[PDB]
């Protein structure tokens, strides 16, 4: 059966799995990525929604 | 059934404004692309969600030969005893 | 198994498309076209079956309050060239009164 | 042991190396000198035998530089790991140092013989670095990052 | 006004060193102008104020802004030997450094950073 | 000092105590569309933007007012509208900027493929049998 | 840019008093400034003519670790308008201002602050805002200002001390009313700086029930600045406020 | 949980907290053997 250059080389396959799980990461969780934008503080760029709590209650 | 006269409401109507025309072709396209990305993405989640279930009902495929397998072993390991 | 297969093996076909001597009558109902017209059918069939199920077994005196509020279908009897069985309502606009009509004329 | 699917492949992603053979060497390594920690935990305190066999210990450790200069006992002694193993390779300090854009094209750098340390060129990605060597790198002479001739793509394409 | 002022003995060397590891690792932001930028970006890790300086009121700006971030500062005693530690060819008077979370040189800063929050 | 009184006898609330005077928003069709537009503001930003689910049955909020960006004295260069940039609706400010070029385009696209084959496909296929 | 004039809408937010401005391709979060009409340092701001005495601040998250901490949806933030606030680690008052904001004229938030100048910066502001008490002093040594400080419902922190816990423990023994609250934020680097942030939390909450506090909400304000938290927690019950 | 990835935690590096239950305990004393030597040798760092 028939393969792929991400197969036939195993340096690469895990340097792209790595990738897309590291994308697939930024999907969960908050990833820290830099600070504020260079050219200032521009609102929460994508949105706010309330009534959501994310705090872990003890 | 729809009015083939024609109404004091329809006559008095106001003809809209052009900047209100631009506004409201706008508003129009707005929604119809909205209505479409809605539905490509309620299609895909409600494939992702089949799928899911799908491997549910196999691992309780499983569930039920270990069961059986187990519930076997303890009334065969059981059965002589009592004899 | 799964790996027991081939590539060529798991090759598999592609349809028929339809012969071009005919084209002008219409693309060809291969399996799931033809699927898709009949589950179409068929619910369109029991739908229209249930509801003769109920309009053999209507009772003539019903009495409800829908019926001192709407007008009813009849028939072609009373109701002339333009009848279909529908129970009509409104569109949506009345009879407006004198007063309020002086207003719109008014401010037109 | 999903948890040591995905650890082993952060480990990797966060390093770009190649397979879990080596991640798993790597890691043997650090057990052999874990092992070391300790048997010199298990003789007690102001013990001769102790006394020198752990000096000497944090000193190879702090020669290659991978426990800090900071923290010089035991306890840091089994509180090291992989992570700061794969800190002082090789392939890391060419990234860190500002080279190779990226980890991967040092990688390659490093095949085709590029960067030295001290006076030989270097082919091997897993050789591990000295904290008394580890600023003398840089790229070598016959390479046209250094220099020397221009390279065959440049050589074609004045031909 | 410079009151948390370090201290000579080798704890400013340790300073200047762990600023030559730095200004090699490119962590490093030099000047004043560039203080302000990268703890008003909020990058810093720690920045290092010169009190040799034709009048301090720069370096005494500076600690209004670092105390309005909650990251360390500390004074050292020379502005030539600072820009020296550097290697810039010109005195400075304000040089900072930021994060990268992947090495030792951040143990070495925890470290330093924690001797400079034992000064204060 | 003391005189004679008025008496003054002659729902949910208008302005909420607990959030500093907000008042009972007014029902005007320009700021329906300005609550449509933020509800759909996925579809807005076509491709390089996504955004928080917001989701419910109505999206008409009891209290919210329209109001004005003031000004950026750190940053007034560009973060500052033109004069001609400035606008009185939302909607027609994201009407007067770019991109409306690929909106109809992705509108053409849709119209066509829910016009795939419905009825004025079949009525030709009619015309050609009826021929 | 969500530049300057663009036409918003701004809704209340979950929390009694704050508020959620959005608009266009970027929402943001806003207070009614009791101080009228004027910014403080550059911060953006908001006017609407309401059918001149109506307007709004934005508020930057990565100024003020509060504004993370609403855009991280915490569960009860504890200061209602009109409520008494301990303020602790008030530097150069950006955020205290915030909270003076939302607790308008019948709250009062006491700023306390151990350096000079930025006292001085604050102090200015406290002028301007007719609800913030102004307290220079040494934040370790409360009965100082124990003359000023009445009892309050909630105390904010944001020091980066290592006897932080300590801190804020006696000053919960002063300052904080019989079922209180308190809102603090925390930094790896400067609790400890080897450790993993989260064991660090988690040593520093371990602490505050040794305080007799209740932990009652945590979280990390994660995609705004690196390893910090805000943590929650009630004092001397298991409900907020009476 | 933050300092954590795909199902491993990057959190817990050493030294290691451990919590002892109740039959573990009964069981190691069982079977005579020193808590915090065994623990140290079998996860080759410190703990408590």
């Amino acid at each position: 059966p028939n393969r792929k250059k991400e197969q036939r080389n195993p340096r690469v396959k895990k340097r792209k799995k790595y990738e897309e799980k590291q994308k697939k990461l930024r999907s969960v969780k908050a990833v820290y990525k830099g600070g504020e934008g260079p050219g200032g503080y521009q609102g929460e760029l994508s949105g706010i929604k309330t009534n959501l709590v994310k705090s872990v209650k003890l | 059934k729809p009015q083939k006269k024609e109404t004091y409401m329809q006559k008095r109507a106001v003809v809209v404004g052009r900047e209100e025309r631009k506004l409201r072709d706008l508003m129009q396209k707005l929604t119809t692309i909205r209505k479409e990305k809605i539905a490509k993405r309620k299609a895909k989640k409600e494939a992702q969600r089949e799928k899911l279930k799908k491997e549910l009902a196999e691992i309780e495929e499983r569930r039920r030969e270990k069961q059986k397998k187990e519930k076997k072993e303890f009334w065969e390991r059981e059965g002589k005893k009592r004899k | 198994m799964s790996s027991l297969r081939h590539a060529i093996q798991r090759r598999a076909h592609k349809e028929r498309a339809q012969p071009l001597e005919r084209q002008r009558l219409g693309i060809l109902e291969k399996k799931k076209d033809y699927r898709l017209r009949a589950r179409d059918y068929k619910k369109k069939q029991a739908v229209l079956k249930s509801l003769r199920q109920k309009a053999a077994e209507r009772n003539e005196d019903e009495f409800y309050f829908g019926m001192m509020s709407r007008k009813g279908p009849g028939s072609a009897l009373t109701r002339g060239k333009g009848f279909t069985g529908t129970v009509d309502g409104d569109r949506g606009n009345k009879a407006l009164s004198v007063e309020t009509v002086r207003l719109l004329k008014t401010q037109d | 042991e999903a948890a040591r699917l995905d650890s082993e492949l952060k480990l990797v992603g966060e390093y770009g190396l190649r397979n879990k053979r080596e991640v798993w060497r790597v890691l043997l390594t650090l057990s052999k000198i874990r092992r070391a920690a300790r048997i010199l935990l298990t003789l007690d305190e102001k013990d001769p035998k102790r006394l020198f066999e752990g000096n000497a210990l944090i000193r190879r450790l702090v020669r290659i530089g991978v426990l800090d200069e900071s923290r010089m006992k035991l306890d840091y002694v089994l509180a090291l790991k992989a992570e700061d193993f794969l800190e002082r390779r090789l392939q890391t300090l060419v990234y860190k140092l500002g080279l190779a854009k990226s980890i991967h094209h040092a990688r390659v750098l490093i095949r085709q013989r590029h960067i030295r340390v001290g006076k030989q060129i270097v082919n091997v990605p897993s050789f591990m670095v000295r904290l008394d060597s580890q600023k003398h790198i840089d790229f070598a002479l016959t390479s046209p990052f250094g220099g020397g001739r221009p390279g065959r793509v440049r050589r074609k394409k004045a031909k | 006004a410079a009151w948390p002022k370090a201290e000579d003995p080798a704890l400013v060397q340790e300073l200047l060193d762990c600023v030559q590891q730095a200004s090699h690792y490119r962590q490093l932001k030099k000047g004043a102008n560039e203080t302000t930028k990268s703890v008003n970006r909020g990058t810093s890790e720690l920045v290092i104020l010169a009190a040799d300086t034709q009048p301090l009121s720069i370096v005494l700006h500076i600690p209004l802004i670092c105390e309005e971030k909650n990251v360390p500062y500390v004074y050292v005693p020379s502005k030539v030997a600072l820009g020296r530690a550097c290697g810039v060819s010109r005195a400075v008077i304000a040089v900072s450094l930021t994060s990268n979370e992947a090495s030792d040189l951040n143990s070495k800063i925890r470290a330093l950073r924690d001797k400079v929050e034992r000064l204060a | 000092e003391l005189s004679v009184r008025v008496p003054q006898l002659p729902g949910p609330p208008d302005t909420l105590s607990d959030w500093y005077n907000i008042p009972r928003t007014n029902l005007t069709p320009e700021l329906k569309r300005d609550l449509q537009l933020l509800r759909m503001r996925d579809v807005v930003a076509m491709g390089k933007q996504f955004f928080k689910k917001d989701n419910r049955k109505d999206f008409v909020p009891e209290y919210c007012q329209v109001g004005t960006i003031i000004a950026g004295a750190t940053d007034g260069v560009s973060g500052r509208l033109t004069r001609k940039e400035r606008k009185r609706t939302i909607v027609e400010e994201v009407l007067s900027s770019d991109s409306v070029s690929k909106y109809k385009r992705k509108y053409h696209e849709i119209q066509e493929h829910k016009k795939s084959g419905r009825k004025g496909y079949y009525k030709k296929l009619m015309a050609a049998r009826k021929r | 840019g969500a530049k300057a004039g663009k036409k918003v809408i701004v809704e209340p937010h979950r929390h009694k008093g704050v508020f959620v401005a959005r608009g266009g391709k970027e929402d943001l979060l806003c207070t009614a400034n009791l101080v009228p009409g004027e910014s403080v340092y550059g911060e953006k701001r908001i006017s609407v003519e309401t059918p001149t005495k109506t307007e709004y601040r934005i508020w930057n998250p990565f100024r003020s670790k509060l504004a993370a901490g609403i855009l991280g949806g915490l569960e009860t933030i504890y200061m209602k308008p009109g409520s008494k606030v301990l303020y602790l680690g008030a530097a150069s008052g950006t955020s205290v201002s915030h909270v003076a904001d939302i607790v308008g004229p019948t709250g009062a938030v006491y700023a306390v602050e151990f350096s000079h100048r930025s006292g001085r910066d604050l102090i200015n502001m406290a002028t301007r805002r007719t609800n913030v008490i102004p307290i220079v002093e040494d934040a370790r040594k409360p009965m100082a200002y124990r003359m000023l400080v009445p009892m309050v419902d909630v105390i904010f922190a944001d020091v980066a001390q290592p006897d932080q816990a300590r801190i804020v423990g006696i000053n919960a023994r002063l300052f904080l009313k019989q079922g209180g609250g308190l809102l603090i934020s925390i930094k790896a680097s400067c609790i400890d700086s080897t450790a993993p942030p989260e064991q660090v939390f988690a040593s520093e909450v371990q602490k505050l029930r040794e305080d007799k506090f209740f932990p009652k909400e945590q979280l990390t304000l994660e995609p705004y600045e690196r390893d910090h938290a805000m943590v929650s927690c009630v004092y001397l019950q298991k409900e907020f406020e009476g | 949980p933050s300092s954590m990835f795909f199902e491993h935690n990057e959190a817990l590096v050493p030294p290691y907290n451990v919590l002892v239950d109740t039959n573990f305990l009964s069981r190691t004393v069982g079977a005579k053997l020193p808590l915090l030597e065994s623990a140290m040798d079998c996860l080759y760092a410190s703990v408590n």
